[PDB]
RNA sequence: UGAGUAACGAUAAAGAGGGUGAGAAUCCCUCUCGCCGUAAGCCCAAGGGUUCCUACGCAAUGGUCGUCAGCGUAGGGUUAGGCGGGACCUAAGGUGAAGCCGAAAGGCGUAGCCGAAGGGCAGCCGGUUAAUAUUCCGGCCCUUCCCGCAGGUGCGAUGG
RNA sequence: GAGCCGGUAGCGGGCGUGGAUCCCUGGAUGUCCGAAUGGGGGAACCCGGCCGGCGGGAACGCCGGUCACCGCGCUUUUUGCGCGGGGGGAACCUGGGGAACUGAAACAUCUCAGUACCCAGAGGAGAGGAAAGAGAAAUCGACUCCCUGAGUAGCGGCGAGCGAAAGGGGACCAGCCUAAACCGUCCGGCUUGUCCGGGCGGGGUCGUGGGGCCCUCGGACACCGAAUCCCCAGCCUAGCCGAAGCUGUUGGGAAGCAGCGCCAGAGAGGGUGAAAGCCCCGUAGGCGAAAGGUGGGGGGAUAGGUGAGGGUACCCGAGUACCCCGUGGUUCGUGGAGCCAUGGGGGAAUCUGGGCGGACCACCGCCUAAGGCUAAGUACUCCGGGUGACCGAUAGCGCACCAGUACCGUGAGGGAAAGGUGAAAAGAACCCCGGGAGGGGAGUGAAAUAGAGCCUGAAACCGUGGGCUUACAAGCAGUCAC
């Protein structure tokens, strides 16, 4: 429980390190980590392949997962924290000013 | 989901229910038994299944 | 034992050994030591059937008294120890 | 309660070549009466038991790194059916 | 440090050719030689618990070496109405209704119950697997139990 | 309220806003062993009765149910049926038993100590508890716990040692039910009775003595009130809301430095590539329960309880009080030895009774024994939370780690060692020597003498290279001079 935190699947800013300024979506998140990765960090993985099947399986530089501090959610304007207001009904997360 | 769908039609089994379960879960523990037998030879069964219909099986036992 | 109406266990309570005069003083030898409760055997009618008594001999009376209480009592059904114990 | 008896049929050279005669073998409970194996492999592949032979099977205790363990043990029994037919199903 | 020292665990003993292999005195085969043979051979009981068999493998285990292995990984392997034990009996002992004893815990104890390498009980010869076999198969042979029949008789027990 | 199919990646295959995983509550299922409970037994196995079911099923097997012993009560003995016991719990508690070392500078009385330990039992506590009290005040007023009283009064081979109570200051606060006289009724017995007894109901509970019965008061609606009962508040077992920053600059990375600015019932603390009130998780303040648990705190009801006078003497806990013998408790070791308790012997009384105020006696006081119950204040820490001029891997619990383990012991029982790459796995493709191990290059990284039991990496110890020195020398290995 409480592991949960900043945003679920989508657009979100890097304020991290070799990658502050940088945007894109977020393509996964893991709460056992509080990580999550965008289209930021990349490294080389010069590895021949993962498993034995298959022969080739990439020098892939994919994505790295992203601690999950160093990334803020954004609309319209540069991404701000995150409100709560509850509708009459259900409950929707509201930025320092706007919704969604 | 699969439960919601599942666990109506059983107090819906409710017809000649109590008989009708258990005629069920015999069916239900030799299509199980299939599988087992499937698996075992390896090449012939995904996974899930397995479960699903062990799961299945005790949900309806209920 | 003690068992009966009687009540009474036995009391390991000390016997001290001393040599002395009381008009110059006294001195010592100390250990403990078992007390037992003078206990005998009662046996008694009460309707059919005998019924012992494993009593201390100061309520042996108690015992007679409780034959006669008894008499007041609707009792038999091959109540060997039976009556004893319902024989309160 | 019934398809619980028998578990999988026990693929091995020693297991196939039982094939040949009226001699089919599987994995079965360990808990498990040649009885109740009869009564069970009979009304499951439909066909008349005429003998069973069971033994059980000592797990081989096996060890991974420095965690060392062991095998569940299990009671491994051979049918015999009725001169002439045959479990499809173990045929394969 | 002693120190590349003592030791490498029975003085039944070795040699060679061929093969394998990255590597061979040390693994495989063959020939020669030697040792045991009331055993150093075979079979069963206790104990031991996969060490059995096969594939792959040598870091460590092996008092050297190691391709080998009782070692690592993995797969296979133990078949019973008659063999052994149990659904039978009782021994010493144990336990223990009744009964007795004991400050508590407990101690004793008839019947009974438990307790065997003793009593009782139906399988022999041969084949087959890498690995089981009076267990699978072949031949020949036998026991108990339930049902029915036919024949026979007072049948009937933890009691005598 | 977005992910998920534990630690645990990979092969393989699935699930989720038709609201999954996950968390809280309740229910279901729950193999065999264990109090172990049908019987057996070398726990985790073996064998069986009765009833119903499953298969061709009578032989066989399986499934569902059921069958230990013991106490108490209905059961007329009967055989039944019904409620209860059994076993476990770290410490704490009470009761039955109960040491020695050691101290006395030997040792026996004495001490250690009614401790250690064994046993039974109690339970969230346990014990104790409403005066046959204390003790000198013509005073106090259940019990328990703390302070004090006091190292006093005492005890003591007057050695070593041991060591009270009343009184005062506090915590807490609460009182009750029976036995008996007498009355009614059910049953038994027998020397039928105006009875004996047993059970059940009324009645009654005290020390200004109370109660019973009789007569007078009027005998009353009222008055008090639970420690039992009901509901509610509150609380616990999941959660939620929550203020305020952005730019530049050094850097592998800013949370640093600089610029300007912002919240604060919040500048506790943790994290994010380093040093952050304002990025994340929080914190202040505040919000929350369908279900289980708890719950006079508040509220309500029931049980229960409450008066005066006069007369009669019925009753007022028995092998008991009481004295004696043997002991234990107390500060009290036989001491002038009382008090409380009690193994043996003798053995009363019912208020004109009986106990006590340290032998005894008198006087004067206090108190009502031989039936029972009772909350809180107290003790403990298995468990959860909070906090530290507590530890930081030879410390701290034996265990930070897959430890009561590995290993040792027949067994009781003994009992270890072992934590750290990096911000991230980016964990080193591919080539090179090699059977492999392991190297060299390439590549990742801020860093690879961070390269994987990998942070730092000390000393002993082993080694290569370099400088100076040594084969006519006499030695605590240094020291002084050249
Ligand atoms: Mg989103
Ligand atoms: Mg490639
Ligand atoms: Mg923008
Ligand atoms: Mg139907
Ligand atoms: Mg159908
Ligand atoms: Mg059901
Ligand atoms: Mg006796
Ligand atoms: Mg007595
Ligand atoms: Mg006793
Ligand atoms: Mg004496
Ligand atoms: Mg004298
Ligand atoms: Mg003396
Ligand atoms: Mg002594
Ligand atoms: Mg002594
Ligand atoms: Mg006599
Ligand atoms: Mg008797
Ligand atoms: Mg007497
Ligand atoms: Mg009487
Ligand atoms: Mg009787
Ligand atoms: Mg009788
Ligand atoms: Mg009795
Ligand atoms: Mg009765
Ligand atoms: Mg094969
Ligand atoms: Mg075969
Ligand atoms: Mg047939
Ligand atoms: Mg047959
Ligand atoms: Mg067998
Ligand atoms: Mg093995
Ligand atoms: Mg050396
Ligand atoms: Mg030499
Ligand atoms: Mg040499
Ligand atoms: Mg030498
Ligand atoms: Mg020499
Ligand atoms: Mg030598
Ligand atoms: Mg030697
Ligand atoms: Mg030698
Ligand atoms: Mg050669
Ligand atoms: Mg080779
Ligand atoms: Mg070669
Ligand atoms: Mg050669
Ligand atoms: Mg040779
Ligand atoms: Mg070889
Ligand atoms: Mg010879
Ligand atoms: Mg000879
Ligand atoms: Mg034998
Ligand atoms: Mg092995
Ligand atoms: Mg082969
Ligand atoms: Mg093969
Ligand atoms: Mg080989
Ligand atoms: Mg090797
Ligand atoms: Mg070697
Ligand atoms: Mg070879
Ligand atoms: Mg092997
Ligand atoms: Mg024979
Ligand atoms: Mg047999
Ligand atoms: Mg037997
Ligand atoms: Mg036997
Ligand atoms: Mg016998
Ligand atoms: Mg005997
Ligand atoms: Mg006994
Ligand atoms: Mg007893
Ligand atoms: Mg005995
Ligand atoms: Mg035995
Ligand atoms: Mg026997
Ligand atoms: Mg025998
Ligand atoms: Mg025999
Ligand atoms: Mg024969
Ligand atoms: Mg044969
Ligand atoms: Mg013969
Ligand atoms: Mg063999
Ligand atoms: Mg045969
Ligand atoms: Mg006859
Ligand atoms: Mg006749
Ligand atoms: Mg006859
Ligand atoms: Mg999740
Ligand atoms: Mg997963
Ligand atoms: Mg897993
Ligand atoms: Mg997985
Ligand atoms: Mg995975
Ligand atoms: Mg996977
Ligand atoms: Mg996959
Ligand atoms: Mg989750
Ligand atoms: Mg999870
Ligand atoms: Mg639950
Ligand atoms: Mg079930
Ligand atoms: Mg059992
Ligand atoms: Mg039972
Ligand atoms: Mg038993
Ligand atoms: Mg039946
Ligand atoms: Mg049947
Ligand atoms: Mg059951
Ligand atoms: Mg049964
Ligand atoms: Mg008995
Ligand atoms: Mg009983
Ligand atoms: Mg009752
Ligand atoms: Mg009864
Ligand atoms: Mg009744
Ligand atoms: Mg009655
Ligand atoms: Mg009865
Ligand atoms: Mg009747
Ligand atoms: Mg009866
Ligand atoms: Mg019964
Ligand atoms: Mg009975
Ligand atoms: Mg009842
Ligand atoms: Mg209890
Ligand atoms: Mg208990
Ligand atoms: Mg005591
Ligand atoms: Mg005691
Ligand atoms: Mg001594
Ligand atoms: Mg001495
Ligand atoms: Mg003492
Ligand atoms: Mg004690
Ligand atoms: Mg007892
Ligand atoms: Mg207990
Ligand atoms: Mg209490
Ligand atoms: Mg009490
Ligand atoms: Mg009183
Ligand atoms: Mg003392
Ligand atoms: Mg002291
Ligand atoms: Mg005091
Ligand atoms: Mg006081
Ligand atoms: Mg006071
Ligand atoms: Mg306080
Ligand atoms: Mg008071
Ligand atoms: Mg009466
Ligand atoms: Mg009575
Ligand atoms: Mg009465
Ligand atoms: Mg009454
Ligand atoms: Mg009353
Ligand atoms: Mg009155
Ligand atoms: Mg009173
Ligand atoms: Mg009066
Ligand atoms: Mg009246
Ligand atoms: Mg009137
Ligand atoms: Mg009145
Ligand atoms: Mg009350
Ligand atoms: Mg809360
Ligand atoms: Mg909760
Ligand atoms: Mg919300
Ligand atoms: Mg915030
Ligand atoms: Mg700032
Ligand atoms: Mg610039
Ligand atoms: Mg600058
Ligand atoms: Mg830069
Ligand atoms: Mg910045
Ligand atoms: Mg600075
Ligand atoms: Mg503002
Ligand atoms: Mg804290
Ligand atoms: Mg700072
Ligand atoms: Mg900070
Ligand atoms: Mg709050
Ligand atoms: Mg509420
Ligand atoms: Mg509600
Ligand atoms: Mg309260
Ligand atoms: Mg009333
Ligand atoms: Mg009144
Ligand atoms: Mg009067
Ligand atoms: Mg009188
Ligand atoms: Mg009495
Ligand atoms: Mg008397
Ligand atoms: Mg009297
Ligand atoms: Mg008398
Ligand atoms: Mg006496
Ligand atoms: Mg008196
Ligand atoms: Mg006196
Ligand atoms: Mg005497
Ligand atoms: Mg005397
Ligand atoms: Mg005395
Ligand atoms: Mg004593
Ligand atoms: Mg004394
Ligand atoms: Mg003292
Ligand atoms: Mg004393
Ligand atoms: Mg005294
Ligand atoms: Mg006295
Ligand atoms: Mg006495
Ligand atoms: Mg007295
Ligand atoms: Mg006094
Ligand atoms: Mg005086
Ligand atoms: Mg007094
Ligand atoms: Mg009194
Ligand atoms: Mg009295
Ligand atoms: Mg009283
Ligand atoms: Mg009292
Ligand atoms: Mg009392
Ligand atoms: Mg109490
Ligand atoms: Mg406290
Ligand atoms: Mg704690
Ligand atoms: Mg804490
Ligand atoms: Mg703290
Ligand atoms: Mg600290
Ligand atoms: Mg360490
Ligand atoms: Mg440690
Ligand atoms: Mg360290
Ligand atoms: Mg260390
Ligand atoms: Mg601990
Ligand atoms: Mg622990
Ligand atoms: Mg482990
Ligand atoms: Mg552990
Ligand atoms: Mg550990
Ligand atoms: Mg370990
Ligand atoms: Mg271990
Ligand atoms: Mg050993
Ligand atoms: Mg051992
Ligand atoms: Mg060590
Ligand atoms: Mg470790
Ligand atoms: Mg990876
Ligand atoms: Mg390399
Ligand atoms: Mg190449
Ligand atoms: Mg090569
Ligand atoms: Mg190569
Ligand atoms: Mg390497
Ligand atoms: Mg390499
Ligand atoms: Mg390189
Ligand atoms: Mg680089
Ligand atoms: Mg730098
Ligand atoms: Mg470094
Ligand atoms: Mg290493
Ligand atoms: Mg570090
Ligand atoms: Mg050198
Ligand atoms: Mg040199
Ligand atoms: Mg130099
Ligand atoms: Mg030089
Ligand atoms: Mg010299
Ligand atoms: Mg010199």
């Amino acid at each position: 429980r409480v592991k949960m935190h900043v945003k679920k699947g989508d657009t979100v800013l890097v304020a991290s390190g070799k990658y502050k300024g940088r945007v894109g979506k977020v393509k996964e998140v893991l709460p056992k980590k509080y990580a999550v990765i965008v289209e930021g960090v990349n490294i080389v993985k010069k590895a021949v392949r993962v498993s034995p099947k298959y022969p080739q399986g990439g020098f892939i530089e994919k994505e790295a997962p992203l601690h999950a501090s160093k990334v803020r959610p954004i609309c319209p304007a540069c991404g701000k924290p995150t409100r709560v207001r509850k509708k009459f009904l259900e409950n929707g997360k509201k930025i320092r000013v706007c919704a969604k | 989901m699969k439960l919601s769908e599942v666990r109506k039609q059983l107090e819906e089994a409710r017809k000649l229910s109590p008989v009708e379960l258990e005629k069920l879960v015999r069916e239900k523990k030799r299509e199980l038994m299939e599988l087992r037998f499937q698996a075992s030879i390896g090449q012939l069964s995904q996974n899930h299944k397995i479960r699903d219909l062990k799961r299945q099986i005790a949900r309806l036992l209920t | 034992s003690g068992k009966r109406p009687i009540v009474a266990n036995s009391i390991q309570r000390r016997g001290k050994a001393k040599r002395e005069g009381g008009v110059g003083k006294k001195t010592t030898g100390i250990s403990k030591r078992r007390q037992y409760p003078n206990l005998q055997k009662v046996r008694v009618r009460v309707a059919g059937q005998e019924i012992t008594f494993r009593v201390a001999a100061s309520h042996i009376p108690k015992v007679y008294e409780l034959v006669e209480r008894a008499k007041g009592l609707r009792l038999e059904g091959l109540s060997p120890k039976e009556i004893k114990k319902e024989l309160l | 309660t019934a398809y619980d008896v028998i578990l999988a049929p026990v693929l091995s050279e020693k297991a196939y070549a039982g094939f040949a005669e009226g001699k089919y073998t599987f994995w079965v409970h360990p808990k498990a009466t040649k009885t109740e194996i009869k009564n069970a492999v009979e009304t499951a592949f439909k066909v008349k038991v005429v003998k069973v032979n069971t033994l059980h099977v000592r797990g081989k205790k096996k060890r991974l790194g420095r965690y060392l363990g062991k095998r569940p043990d299990r009671k491994k029994a051979i049918v015999q059916v009725a001169p002439g037919q045959k479990i499809e199903a173990l045929e394969g």
